[PDB]
Formats: structure tokens, C-alpha cells, sequence
């Protein structure tokens, strides 16, 4: 099966750089005009860039002309999206696409039969902050709520799973709130019907912190 | 969003929805329009390509066509899962770029109301070893998708301290958060708190004790 | 700036390739010879693939080609570009004596004929696109080009951008294809020999440029509707290719290498081309440069006049495209 794999997101400041990564498989990766494109969270989807090779032509829209760099390495089945002078706009999630077949080096129509999963740019002065987990136990025969506080992290994403993904129903992990201060707080809690060990892995890239924390009543 | 689309559109199950994409000469007028499917928390997806074409495993209820500067994505047999967002796409001549319409999010009419499920959690332990405290209250599992959230110190309410999520579209009822943050002696200075929780005039309250 | 007269010293300019543009270019040759007797021209029917490879290695100083150069061989040889001629196209013939419609067909069909899949001119699918027409059992005999072809460029090209998850993964496109062995398959060499080969058995298509169209309804061939990604299906004509090519001018580069297969125009015919000399921008010596430049000059001016054209149904660059040939008409040195 084709697959992307975007990577490299982050936080940069404002004025700042940042180069992404996109691993493809499953197809003949030169055979494809490959794409960026972009989504501001809660907006829509804005084109980026396409490039078949250095030799053809290659397009960029003009909210980034002059800013962005798109190539690949057709050796290593790697598309990159260096970016520079990045704004407070430029936040978004970076999704790497597939394009239509190599017919010639002219077209670049939207023909995205794949896509990744996206890799999440953020652009602001504010600093990166590592979040505090803790657990969320129950105090008190029937089903049980199980959970985990990842508290006053900055910025975005965090991931959680359960027993490192083995305890995958009844998960439920919540939106974070983004409180006054500008820090991000989330919360994942499972349903649970003394013996067993549930453990919430959490990761919060940008700070690096990666923190696997039991919870027991 | 260079291409227009209307960022509203409903059907009941089983009808056929329309969703138009005008643009003008430039893109649509002179280019293969193609059309996506994006669910929330997912990449978008192909559903049209090339003004008619469609992918393998896309079903035929999904179709499109094309007039002029306009085209349109027809959805047929309206079902629960179509509810997703719809963009449309083309290459523009004159900017020598691709432009995306803004979305088109498409509800499905007839979701049961359904009131909330409500968690609230007490602040562990161990962030009161480290002079914090913090109230988890957790709503889920409600709609429509607007809530309103009271927290309450004993019977009197609390104010300050009180951060409280947008309601959320889950995978398709909504979800929703509130924290409460408190001084470990503010938290054990009373008998309890509670997570007051009103959805359409009906309040669902959670209370959980220092005790 | 473009050279408007040939060098007075006698220059023999040598074209070889595309047998597509093969009949246009034994009309070019004696006019601009009548115009000029110290310039001599010589062409050949070689297809495409010949005239890109001799273009390339220097044995010609015209390499005439259906097909633009990829990357690769503009990387692999110093100072070779592909030069707008003029615009063909290519028609879908078929050996259906008892039909008088023009059959409907697309890339979906034609793929699964050439396939093996579509095995009797009656299938449900070939049917579906021609309602109440009288298809006969009589057999699918899917004919393709043995040498290296343009025309095979086209068609392929044409079978990828309508079929891409089946024929455009496998086998693609390009001057030579690995069509399948499928029965009753046969390579012909040339356009005449498609034109012959489909002739030849009731129940045969072959793709054949458009310049052998008059001979092949001469045979009795029948011609076909073809569609393109709008839905719509068109005949092969002035309209249609004009219109087809009226959404490639506009955003046809500068280097002139576009594929203009299954246009968005919604009255488009799908198979449309540009016509190229393969030529290189270092010639042997300043006369032959200057003599090349006026014969490639005079070809898409006076050469492009509908008197030389609708003797093969080609139709004229657009004043935009004209000016492109022309830069890289100035560049040809010594």
C-alpha cells in the first residue's frame, strides 16, 4: 500500500526555519508529482508547493513564494518542505500528498490520491513548556473510569495511548483546553470493569518529554 | 479559499445532497475540478477526480460534474457516515497554483438528543505533593453540541479558575472538558466540589470530596 | 533573433522519425526548395523513436517525433530540444464493415480490449457506450505499433490519464510499451502498416495518426468517437483539436515539453500532440544553423498556411506557441 510519512514539525519563532521530512513507500515514488498542503487548525486546506524534479517546473503559492524551498531525493523516496522567515500564519498542519503521475514536467493538477498524516507546525514566540502527568484514579463491582492528567504543556500535539496500545477500547482522550495563561491541558481516561496495571504513555515531542505513568486507586 | 463553496450543508438519510464549487475562468473554467473527503482528526481523502472520474473503492452514491466556472459533488443516499467536511480543488491558470474551495462541512439530520456523561476526577495526590490542585471534570456523549459548565464549592459557586474546552465533534456526538484550579487548602477547605453540567435546561452534576 | 533567409552556400538539411508527420514534411521539403534550390531536405518514416535516437547522435539534423523529450533525455544530451511544428492528433480505427456509426470508445474500453478482457465487439461494456447500435460478436483483434512509435506515445498516454489504477500502473506509457500477448494481437511497423493491418482482418483497432485517416476510411475503416475525462465523446477534426489545444495554450512552458492527452477542455479531443523537430542547438557550421533556423522559420509560418495543413489534418500553432518555436529557433548556433 502507498504511504507518507510526514515528520520534523515543531515550534519555531517567528522570523524562524524549519525544514519537513515526507518518507514514501508502496509506489514508484519518482513516477509522482509530489505536493504540500497545509491546514491552519479549524481552516481549510491551502496548497503549498509541487515538485516532480529540479529540471521541471516547480510551483509554489504565493502566500510562500520566496519563503519555501520544496525538493526531494528520489534515491531515498524523501519529499522536504524547507521553510524560512516562518509567520505567526504559517501555523498549520503540513500534510504531504501525492500528486498525479509523471505524464510531463508541466502539470500539477490536485490529483492527491494519498495522503500523511500530517505534521504539526507551530510558529509563535511563546517558549516550549514539558507537561506534568497525572494520574486520575478512582476512589471508589461495576465498570471504573481510569484516566490521566497531561497538565500545562505548550504547544501542540500530545499523544497518549494505554498499556503502550494494548488497552485500546473504552479510550477516550480528550481535546485540550488552552487556558488564559496559553498553556495546553488534556486529559485521556479509560473505562475499566487490584490485579491488573494500567499505564498511560504520553508524549509531548516539542519538550521531548516522554513520561509512562501508572494509575492505581 | 479561492473557490466557493457553501461552509453549510444538511440532508436527511437517504436523500442525495448537492454541494456546488463556483469559481471562474481561470481554474475551474479551464481545468479538472477534484473533490475530497475529510473526517475530523484525519487527512483528507479522493473521492472525484478529474471533473467525473472515481477512485476504486470510492462507492457510485458519490458523484460530480462539472458547468463552466461551476461544478458539483452529489452525494446520494445520504448516510451517518458522510458526515465530514467536502472540499473542492482545481489548478488556476492565472496563479499558476492550486486553489481549494473553503469546505463545505455537511451535517446528517436525525441524531437523537442525548444528554451527557459526566467524569469528574479529584486532583491526585501527587500534584498536592507539588502545592497544585486541579479538578478534571469530563463531559461526552452529548448533543446537539452545546453545553454550559458551573463549578460550585460546597452549594456557592466558583468562578476564578475555571477553564473550559469549545465543545468537540467526536467520532458523531460531542465532547467537552472543564479544569478547575484550585490552592491545595482551597481544595480540602470545603466538604466537597461539584461539576454542574446544563445541556438544554437539564443539568447533570458530578461532586466528588476531599474526604 | 530568428534567421529569416538561408545561408546562400548550398546546405542539405537531413530529417528522419515520425511517420505522423512523415506526408506533412515531404510537402515542407520540395515548396521550401522551390523557394530556395541551394537547400536540399531528405525525410524519412522512421517513427519517433527513431527520429529522437538519430536527432540525439547526430546522423540527422531533424529528428521528427509525436513525443517531447523526457528529462532523462534532455539530462543525457547537451543542446537537444524538442521544436513545435504544428498540431496532429490521432483517431482510433476499427475493421466493422456492417456499422456506419461512428462508435463511441474510451480509454476504460479500449484498455480492456487491448487487455484481453473485451474479447467480441459486442461486449456489455463497448454496448453501454453505444446504445442501439447493431455490435457484432465478430472477435477484438487489438493492433499496435512494432517500432518505436509516437503514436504509441499518444495512445498509451491516452490509456493512463483514463485508466490509471489498471493501465497507467501497468504498462504505462511511452514510444515502446509491453502491451500484452493477448490472442489475435499483432505489432505493426509504421502508420501504413496499421492502416493495412486493421484493413486486413474484420474486427481489428488500431490507433493511427491522423494524417493516414483519409487513406484509412479509403479502406473502408470505420472511425471513431473518443472520450475524455469530461464524459464527453468527439471525432477527430478542426473543433475539437483546436479546442483541446486552446486549453493547452496558455500554460504550454517554454521548452515546449507538455502532454496534451485528455484536455480539460469539456469539447476537447483527447488525443491531440504537438508535432516536434528533435533537433540540437550546436549544428556543424554556421551555414547549416542559419539554413536550419530559416526552414524551421518558414514551417511554422508559411508552412503552417491550411494549404499545407488540411492535407493532413493538422492544425496551426497558436500565435502564442509560434513565438515559443521561435526562441529556441535562435538559440540553433554553431
Amino acid at each position: 500500500e502507498v504511504q507518507l510519512v510526514e515528520s520534523g514539525g515543531g515550534l519555531v519563532k517567528p522570523g524562524g526555519s524549519l525544514r519537513l521530512s515526507c518518507a514514501a513507500s508502496g509506489f514508484t515514488f519518482s513516477s509522482h508529482r509530489m505536493h504540500w498542503v497545509r491546514q491552519a487548525p479549524g481552516k481549510g486546506l491551502e496548497w503549498v508547493s509541487s515538485i516532480i524534479s529540479s529540471r521541471t517546473y516547480i510551483y509554489y503559492a504565493d502566500s510562500v513564494k520566496g519563503r519555501f524551498t520544496i525538493s526531494r531525493d528520489n534515491s531515498g523516496n524523501s519529499l522536504f518542505l524547507q521553510m524560512n522567515s516562518l509567520r505567526v500564519e504559517d501555523t498549520a498542519v503540513y500534510y504531504c500528498a501525492r500528486g498525479d503521475y509523471y505524464y510531463d514536467g508541466v502539470a500539477s493538477d490536485p490529483h492527491f490520491d494519498n495522503w500523511g498524516q500530517g505534521t504539526l507546525v507551530t510558529v509563535s514566540s511563546a517558549s516550549t513548556k514539558g507537561p506534568s502527568v497525572f494520574p486520575l484514579a478512582p476512589s471508589s463491582g461495576g465498570t471504573a473510569a481510569l484516566g490521566c492528567l497531561v497538565k500545562d504543556y505548550f504547544p501542540e500535539p500530545v499523544t497518549v495511548s494505554w498499556n503502550s496500545g494494548a488497552l485500546t477500547s473504552g479510550v477516550h482522550t480528550f481535546p485540550a483546553v488552552l487556558q488564559s495563561s496559553g498553556l495546553y491541558s488534556l486529559s485521556s481516561v479509560v473505562t475499566v470493569p487490584g490485579t491488573q496495571t494500567y499505564i498511560c504513555n504520553v508524549n509531548h515531542k516539542p519538550s521531548n518529554t516522554k513520561v509512562d505513568k501508572r494509575v492505581e486507586p | 479559499s479561492v473557490l466557493t463553496q457553501t461552509p453549510s450543508a444538511s440532508g436527511t438519510p437517504g436523500q442525495r445532497v448537492t454541494i456546488s464549487c463556483s469559481g471562474s475562468r481561470s481554474n475551474i473554467g479551464s481545468n479538472y475540478v477534484y473533490w475530497f473527503q475529510q473526517f475530523p482528526g484525519a487527512a483528507p481523502q479522493l473521492l472525484i477526480y478529474r471533473n467525473i472520474q472515481r477512485p476504486s473503492g470510492v462507492p457510485a452514491r458519490f458523484s460530480g460534474s462539472k458547468s463552466d466556472t461551476s461544478a458539483s459533488l452529489a452525494i446520494s443516499g445520504l448516510r451517518s457516515e458522510d458526515e465530514a467536511h467536502y472540499y473542492c480543488a482545481a489548478w488556476d491558470d492565472s496563479l499558476s497554483g492550486v486553489v481549494f474551495g473553503g469546505g463545505t462541512k455537511v451535517t446528517v439530520l436525525g441524531q437523537p438528543k442525548a444528554a451527557p456523561s459526566v467524569t469528574l476526577f479529584p486532583p491526585s495526590s501527587e500534584e498536592l505533593q507539588a502545592n497544585k490542585a486541579t479538578l478534571v471534570c469530563l463531559i461526552s456523549d452529548f448533543y446537539p453540541g452545546a453545553v454550559t459548565v458551573a463549578w460550585k464549592a460546597d452549594s456557592s459557586p466558583v468562578k476564578a479558575g475555571v477553564e473550559t474546552t469549545t465543545p468537540s465533534k467526536q467520532s458523531n456526538k460531542y465532547a467537552a472538558s472543564s479544569y478547575l484550579s484550585l490552592t491545595p487548602e482551597q481544595w480540602k477547605s470545603h466538604r466537597s466540589y461539584s461539576c454542574q453540567v446544563t445541556h438544554e435546561g437539564s443539568t447533570v452534576e458530578k461532586t466528588v470530596a476531599p474526604t | 533573433t530568428v534567421a529569416t533567409t538561408p545561408a546562400s552556400s548550398p546546405v542539405t538539411l537531413a530529417e528522419t522519425g515520425s511517420t505522423l508527420l512523415y506526408p506533412l514534411f515531404n510537402l515542407w521539403g520540395p515548396a521550401f526548395h522551390e523557394r530556395y534550390p541551394n537547400v536540399t531536405i531528405t525525410a524519412q518514416g522512421t517513427g519517433s523513436g527513431a527520429g529522437i535516437a538519430q536527432a540525439a547522435a547526430g546522423t540527422v539534423n531533424i529528428g521528427a517525433s509525436d513525443a517531447y523529450l523526457s528529462e532523462g533525455d534532455m539530462a543525457a544530451h547537451k543542446g537537444l530540444m524538442n521544436i513545435a511544428l504544428a498540431i496532429s492528433a490521432q483517431q482510433v480505427n476499427y475493421n466493422l464493415p456492417g456499422v456506419s456509426e461512428h462508435l463511441k470508445l474510451n480509454g476504460k474500453v479500449l484498455a480492456a480490449m487491448y487487455q484481453g478482457t473485451i474479447k467480441t465487439w459486442d461486449d456489455p461494456q463497448i454496448a453501454a457506450l453505444n446504445p442501439g447500435v447493431n455490435l457484432p460478436g465478430t472477435a477484438v483483434v487489438p493492433l499496435h505499433r512494432s517500432d518505436g512509435s509516437g503514436d504509441t506515445f499518444l495512445f498509451t498516454q491516452y490509456l493512463s490519464k483514463q485508466d490509471p489504477e489498471g493501465w497507467g500502473k501497468s504498462p504505462g506509457f511511452g514510444t515502446t510499451v509491453d502491451f500484452p500477448a493477448v490472442p489475435g494481437a499483432l505489432g505493426e511497423n509504421g502508420n501504413g502498416g496499421m492502416v493495412t493491418g486493421c484493413a486486413e482482418t474484420p474486427g481489428c483497432v488500431a490507433y493511427i495518426g491522423i494524417s493516414f485517416l483519409d487513406q484509412a476510411s479509403q479502406r473502408g475503416l470505420g472511425e471513431a468517437q473518443l472520450g475524455n475525462s469530461s464524459g464527453n465523446f468527439l471525432l477527430p477534426d478542426a473543433q475539437s483539436i483546436q479546442a483541446a489545444a486552446a486549453g493547452f495554450a496558455s500554460k504550454t512552458p517554454a521548452n515546449q515539453a507538455i502532454s496534451m492527452i485528455d484536455g480539460p477542455a469539456p469539447d476537447g479531443y483527447p488525443i491531440i500532440n504537438y508535432e516536434y523537430a528533435i533537433v540540437n542547438n550546436r549544428q556543424k557550421d554556421a551555414a547549416t544553423a542559419q539554413t536550419l533556423q530559416a526552414f524551421l522559420h518558414w514551417a511554422i509560418t508559411d508552412g503552417n498556411k491550411a494549404s499545407f495543413l488540411d492535407q493532413v489534418h493538422f492544425q496551426p500553432l497558436p500565435p502564442a506557441v509560434v513565438k515559443l518555436s521561435d526562441a529556441l529557433i535562435a538559440t540553433i548556433s554553431s
